[PDB]
RNA sequence: AUAGGCGGCG
């Protein structure tokens, strides 16, 4: 009736943003803080999402105070979110007359000089805002916000706006390859772009930061944190990138202290938990270098507390967001480092359910899981097994080739206490293969299948 | 035996990647059962 | 969206 006119709108509502129920607490969260602290040109997208999530919390009447305050603000185009998503409040509610009421807006708005002139206009303004919605509902919406911001940027090359968005979707697409080999800077020459339209824009400058040093650029990387310090602009979002700038530099301390005062600022933050996380993780490396693996007195105290400081914060991410598969991850692998073996464990337990957006991450969950299995659980079987299942995963990376040579080992060790084992003389022929060492492969399945015949 | 003879005649060939894929499918066969899952990836 | 210590007859 009137709702095939709402599904025509572009809004929130028909943009089919991936939002799981357990993701729900940190969006919310999420959206608060860039409300509070994002330095941005339009604050209205971020209060229709909010409006959105409210109504996915079923609190249509908060969700209604969001879309006042967004109207409150408001080129005007983007109000026509703002009126879909009203359109769509009402309905919800069942208040069809006002529903209708902004409908009507909305088409009569849609005739200068819209083509589908009912609902849906089609401008640069709804996409970038598509956009950003997509971008902020998590990784696997990625790949769509990238899209939208790339339409707009076929037509207008020199949009600022879309070509930030572009460039940080791209940033985070890129991040998600970083594990495999064979990445390339896909988003460095975008960024450059992004910087340059968007001068003032520190959040844009910290990603820039973080590209180059990942190229190997730290020095003009660093000045970028520097400039993006002395300026207001995100102050809270640039003190986070700082961090894990200042921290694969090998300035933990420093990363520490930014991401402590952006703490105050952002209590609820996974990204400051889980990064905080590493800074400590990397403290208990220094530590366990400098004392070669035995520390005493003092040193034993410190490295106590920084295994306690590390759970605490990994904990803290994963309590707030439970599809954070890494932090996850760096959480069981801490507990390990603790002694904590079943809480380790259970860590892999709920890890070896997610469906990751990386499907690498899956090959660090079955090769970590592997090592655990080899020398916490000492059962070889499981090892195996999860050593197998990430070399399954067809993706090339550094932690595949961990998992080959893992594998490598413990068939050897298993060899060297009987030869004749047809699963271990076929496996250590299947590595063989995965390194492409082919007569070495060849040579060990031929003595599989001739252990075979000589058994029989 | 046929696929180890498949196998070999790939290997004399130099295929090597055929040869192990012909030997695979023998040995996946016998450790099908192998709780390690080998079997089943050189059956894929 | 928040990657890379060393990896086992160590
Ligand atoms: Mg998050
Ligand atoms: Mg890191
Ligand atoms: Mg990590």
């Amino acid at each position: 009736q009137v709702k095939d006119s709402l599904e025509q709108l572009r809004c929130h509502f028909t943009w089919e943003l991936s939002i799981d129920d357990d993701e729900m607490p940190d969006l919310e969260n999420r959206v608060l803080d860039q409300i509070e602290f994002l330095d941005t040109k339009y604050s209205v997208g971020i209060h229709n999402l909010l409006a959105y999530v409210k109504h996915l919390k079923g609190q249509n009447e908060e969700a209604l105070k969001s879309l006042k305050e967004a109207e409150n603000l408001m080129a005007n185009v983007r109000s026509l979110v703002t009126w879909g998503n009203f359109a769509w409040m009402y309905y919800h509610m069942g208040r069809l007359a006002e529903a209708q009421t902004y409908l009507d807006k909305v088409e009569n708005i849609c005739k200068k000089l819209s083509n589908p002139f009912r609902y849906r206009m089609e401008c640069p303004e709804i996409d970038c805002e598509e956009g950003w919605a997509l971008l902020k509902c998590g990784g696997k919406n990625y790949e769509r916000a990238k899209a939208c911001f790339e339409k707009v940027l076929e037509v207008d090359p020199e949009n600022p706006e879309s070509s930030a968005g572009y460039a940080i979707s791209a940033y985070r697409l890129d991040g998600f390859k970083l594990a495999t080999k064979n990445h390339k800077p896909f988003s460095l020459l975008p960024l450059r772009q992004a910087v340059r339209l968007n001068p003032d824009n520190g959040y844009i400058k910290v990603l820039l930061a973080l590209k180059l040093q990942d190229e190997g650029q730290e020095a003009e990387g660093e000045k970028y944190i520097e400039e993006a310090l002395a300026n207001m602009s995100s102050q809270t979002y640039v003190f986070r990138y700082a961090a894990k700038f200042y921290r694969r530099k090998g300035s933990v301390d420093k990363a520490l202290e930014l991401l402590k005062k952006a703490l105050q600022e952002t209590p609820t933050s996974v990204l400051l938990h889980h990064q905080i996380g590493l800074c400590y993780k990397a403290q208990m490396i220094q530590i366990k270098e400098a004392t070669k693996g035995q520390p005493r007195g003092q040193n034993r105290e410190k490295l106590d507390k920084m295994i306690r400081s590390a759970i605490f914060h990994f904990e803290s991410a994963v309590e707030k967001k439970p599809t954070f598969e890494v932090a996850h991850l760096d959480l069981a692998r801490m507990y390990i480092e603790a002694g904590n073996h079943r809480k380790a464990e259970e860590n892999f337990q709920k890890l070896l359910c997610m469906k990751p957006v990386v499907e690498e991450t899956m090959q660090d969950i079955h090769f970590h899981y592997g090592r655990f299995q080899e020398f916490q659980k000492k059962s070889d079987v499981n090892a195996i097994i999860h050593y197998l299942k990430a070399i399954k995963i067809e993706q090339a990376s550094l932690t595949r080739d961990k998992s080959i040579n893992s594998l490598k080992k413990l068939v050897l060790r298993k060899l060297r206490r009987k030869a004749l084992d047809l699963e271990s003389l076929s496996l250590l022929g299947f590595v063989y293969k995965l390194e492409g060492n082919m007569n070495e492969a060849l040579e060990y399945y031929e003595r599989a299948l001739r252990l075979a015949a000589d058994f029989e | 035996n046929y696929w180890y003879l498949q196998g070999l005649i790939h290997k004399q060939n130099g295929d090597l990647l055929q040869a192990a894929k012909c030997y695979e499918k023998e040995l996946g066969r016998l450790l099908r059962d192998a709780p390690s899952g080998i079997g089943s990836i050189f059956l894929s």
